């Protein structure tokens, strides 16, 4: 909605494929 | 035509019965989004439909319009699929959710459409797991059912003509083990959210 | 010279203790909260001040302090209240184990207020929420007493800062009683990390 980029959500383990 | 944004939650109607039953997916779909032009705060529909389908799942796709020009595109995809009852008394009250598959092939992505060049594609997919013993409507997360599948996506689009790109979603799982809605005796329609999608276009 | 653009974005965290979702919970302490800070071409992570605005045996209300530089500004705040929990001692990182729900009371909402050196005017405050279906069940508890899942708000106001000052944002209440405890039950008291919600604060300078 804003000009700020939303951050990665918390406790999201990152997918390295 | 320097700053353009879309933000919204695409919807899909589903039918679900008991917890040992599959769910049945409805049709896609015009999806109302908030539309932004520099200083203007309006509303618009975008076009969604099925990229693929099988007996086990279905992948959705959303088209976003790209005016003629050269653009920086950043996309936040927050994948979460809570469900609510379609009929009163409880429209819009959460009655469960549909979880995701942990398969490596299931993730947000974008593609080109209608003579339009995507370059410098950076796509970062993440997921959030449920504690095995977490329990929703008497169902647990003991097979690595995911609650959340997210993505930050940045890329450049060269649009010589007015065109569009498409955002492909993570797969909607049809089987019982991903169904965490309230069980009923008869097939009961639910509205499923498909995630919060934020698309920002910056002209260069 | 140019009108400055400032923004904060992030998700404050609170560590709580919960035994069985039969019993109350015990709230940890609020302190520094990692946020992303943006000022024109500058970006970094900073810590903002958080502490309790009020506290009782029933609940506790959090407040978050935001610095306003000298100048006149229009402030826009976007808040998304959701309080999912994960087990601190869980071998895996960040696996959600339930959440703490909100009261449906009319006095429960996001709000702002003045701290040292600031005049707030033009307060516009739209609060919304998500309700559970009564027969929704999370870790064997239902939603028949109308406990809420989410509390959101979008707030805008003007703020005049004769000097460098501070305003504070107030979150909805953190409910301590078992009615609102939807965490996995454990033998003895177990630390859980609670999210307090996604907050976005924007400040545009007017000159």
């Amino acid at each position: 909605a804003n000009r700020v980029r939303r951050p990665p959500r918390e406790g999201h383990i990152y997918m390295a494929s | 035509e320097r700053f353009i944004a879309y933000v919204g939650i695409p919807m899909l109607t589903i039918q679900a019965r008991e917890n040992d039953d599959q769910i049945i997916l409805g049709s896609l779909g015009s999806q109302r989004m908030k539309y932004i032009e520099d200083e203007n705060q309006n509303y618009t529909n975008i076009s969604s439909e099925y990229y693929s389908q099988s007996s086990m799942q279905a992948v959705p796709m959303y088209y976003f319009n790209v005016p003629k020009g050269q653009w920086s595109v950043d996309i936040s995809c927050e994948g979460y699929q809570p469900t609510s009852s379609t009929s009163d008394p409880h429209r819009g009250r959460s009655d469960g959710m549909i979880a995701y598959s942990n398969a490596d092939s299931d993730y947000w992505n974008v593609g080109e459409a209608d003579g339009v060049k995507i370059s410098k594609l950076r796509n970062d997919n993440t997921y959030r797991q449920g504690h095995p013993e977490l329990e929703i409507n008497s169902c647990h997360f003991r097979e690595g059912q995911l609650l959340e599948r997210d993505a930050t996506i940045s890329f450049h689009v060269e649009a010589p003509t007015d065109g569009r790109f498409f955002l492909v979603g993570p797969a909607i799982q049809k089987t019982a083990k991903y169904n965490y809605t309230i069980s009923y005796g008869d097939w009961t329609d639910r509205d499923m959210e498909l995630g919060l999608i934020t698309v920002v276009l910056d002209e260069h």
